[PDB]
């Protein structure tokens, strides 16, 4: 069944798979406990890897990395991988252009405002709002 | 960096003071957002106090502070009481002169608005849906989508402004527009078929719209699309006198091959 | 100077505020919320919080009490049915500890209407004479003309 609701969650995890940023856009992982459990789970699977795609917990996980950071877009296994991929790219490019710099735990914590606002420009309640990194950077 | 809830809720009490420091106060808002993102539970009472402190920041004309306020409003919308207090400020900002604030304001407004109060803002919603600024238009469309849950009968009425927006050259706007239309028309089979017939000729210019529309078509054709995403979508659709070549041809590539192979 | 302007719905609070800020008579909608604006009068910058008067919002004014130096209470002088209700709201407002020393300025408004109660009449109905603990003043106003508005800002500034 078709929907504007595609993105299940967006995560940014540090080297310890601890939470730098998270949004969960539906009821799959209801409480923080099981959310953090999920995040550890997917970090343990994806740490130090380039494979930019994974099936975990019955969900498509799309991901990529920088020095100390991991970026994840998660959606249903029934979604289109390339659309999730446009979300992940948007988020990472946007954050780059924003920071004018390599995107890493230090830099990112330097501006949290920017991050919050940017993620907010990218996904609205599970819906993809803007896929274009430049548009997003402009809106901050 | 790493901090305590009570401290931050405390320094939030500086918002009640008149000579407002935009930089400082916005930093504190950021601390609050972070506490919340981290998963920290705030109680109804302390949340409500912080909310009502944040409202007082609406006196400041600092843009970054305003934006942080919109965020804060959306994030505390469900944990704080009487968030309706911001309705006027947001209708103002949303109808205001400055486009940077308009889309975000719509989003926040619709977040704190409940099916009882929906009637008060309907006019402004219809206006924002047809705006020429894609930020605004898109924000209002997705907003309406969300509002389809609590109140369906009010939003169905907006199909006209929606349709107007579905002609947009902007690919996001078109996407949200047709998306919203489907979300309303879904379940009235006739209106869906009409919907489909309409864009089968003079199709769309949005890849995302293309994808979702293909998915729409799949309920009980053309892979010449110049976007990878649509071609794939089409393909996976078709396989549920076939031509499964393009999948195989996708099989050779970076990270697209997962989608291909995963099928079957 | 920090000012809280309240009163029942339709008293004319926003009309007053934007007359003062824009010299213009705007077309209001009911305020579900507040408007906050800064107005310059004679070297004072008044920050005015106009807080909507319908019931849901009325329940929220107490969050705007703290830090208030002066209170503008707007009354629709033409509405006789709701004057008692105004009296009731204002009386317990007078009991609020955060409002304890704030200057109390009543605007008897829509004075332009033929049957508007007089300011003296309103003073009797609101029980204004019985306030001995702080400064009060009543002023006949018409927010559309602008009549009495600056006489109000004047009185207020002399707190
Ligand atoms: N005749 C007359 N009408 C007035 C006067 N002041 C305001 N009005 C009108 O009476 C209505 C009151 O509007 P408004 O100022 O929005 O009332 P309010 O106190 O802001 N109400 P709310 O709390 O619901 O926003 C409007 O129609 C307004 O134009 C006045 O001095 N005379
Ligand atoms: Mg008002």
């Amino acid at each position: 069944e078709p929907s504007l609701y595609t993105v299940k969650a967006i995560l940014i995890l540090d080297n310890d798979g601890d939470r730098l940023f998270a949004k969960y856009y539906d009821d799959t992982y209801p409480s923080v406990k099981e959310q953090k459990a999920f995040e550890k789970n997917i970090f343990n699977k994806t740490h130090r890897t380039d494979s930019e795609i994974a099936l975990l917990e019955g969900l498509t996980v799309v991901y990529k990395s920088s020095i100390d950071l991991y970026f994840y877009v998660i959606g249903s296994s029934y979604e289109n991988e390339l659309m999730l991929m446009t979300v992940l790219n948007c988020l990472f490019d946007s954050l780059s252009q924003m920071l004018r710099k390599n995107v890493e735990k230090r830099a990112l914590l330097e501006n949290m405002e920017g991050l919050f606002l940017a993620v907010d420009e990218i996904v609205d309640g599970g819906v993809i709002l803007e896929s274009d990194p430049q548009q997003v950077v402009h809106r901050v | 960096q790493h901090l305590e809830k009570s401290a931050v809720l405390q320094e939030a009490r500086v918002f009640n003071e008149t000579p407002i420091n935009p930089r400082k106060c916005a930093h504190i808002l950021t601390k609050i957002l972070y506490l919340i993102n981290q998963g920290e539970h705030l109680g109804t009472t302390e949340a409500t106090e912080a909310f009502f402190a944040m409202t007082k920041l609406f006196q400041s004309n600092d843009p970054t502070l305003r934006r942080m306020c919109y965020l804060t409003i959306k994030e505390m919308s469900c944990i704080a009481e009487d968030v309706i207090i911001v309705t006027s400020s947001l209708t103002k900002d949303m109808t205001g002169k400055e486009d940077s604030y308009r889309g975000p304001a719509v989003r926040a407004l619709c977040q704190i608005t409940d099916s009882t109060m929906l009637q008060a803002i309907e006019r402004y919603m219809k206006q924002a849906i047809v705006d020429k600024v894609p930020s605004v238009s898109s924000s209002a469309l997705v907003s309406s989508l969300h509002l389809l849950k609590c109140s369906f009968d009010v939003v169905k009425r907006w199909v006209n402004e929606a349709q107007e927006a579905a002609s947009s050259d902007n690919i996001m706007v078109q996407y949200h527009a047709l998306g919203l239309l489907y979300h309303v028309r879904k379940n009235d089979r006739l209106a869906v078929s009409k919907m489909i017939s309409k864009f089968t000729r003079h199709g769309l210019k949005s890849p995302f719209a293309y994808c979702m529309m293909i998915r729409v078509a799949s309920r009980q054709s053309c892979l010449r699309n110049k976007h990878e995403m649509v071609v794939y979508e089409a393909a996976s659709a078709i396989v549920n006198a076939v031509s499964v070549l393009q999948l195989f041809c996708s099989s050779p590539k970076a990270a697209l091959r997962y989608a291909a192979v995963r099928t079957l | 100077m920090r000012i809280l302007m309240v009163g029942l719905d339709g008293a004319g609070k926003t009309t007053v505020l934007y007359k003062l800020k824009l010299g213009e008579v705007i077309t209001t909608i009911p305020t579900i919320g507040f408007n906050v604006e800064t107005v310059q009068y004679k070297n004072i910058s008044f920050t005015v919080w106009d807080v909507g008067g319908q019931d849901r919002i009325r329940s929220l004014w107490r969050h705007y009490y703290r830090n208030t130096e002066g209170v503008i209470f707007v009354v629709d002088s033409n509405d006789r049915s709701r004057i008692g209700e105004a009296r009731e709201v204002m009386q317990r407002m007078l009991n609020e500890d955060e409002l304890r020393n704030a200057a109390w300025l009543v605007f008897a408004n829509k004075q332009d209407l033929p049957e508007a109660m007089s300011a003296a009449e309103i003073t009797e109905k609101l029980g204004l004479h019985s306030i001995r603990n702080r400064p009060w003043f009543i002023q006949a106003t018409c927010a559309t003309s602008g009549e009495g508005l600056y006489e109000g800002l004047e009185w207020l500034s002399n707190s």
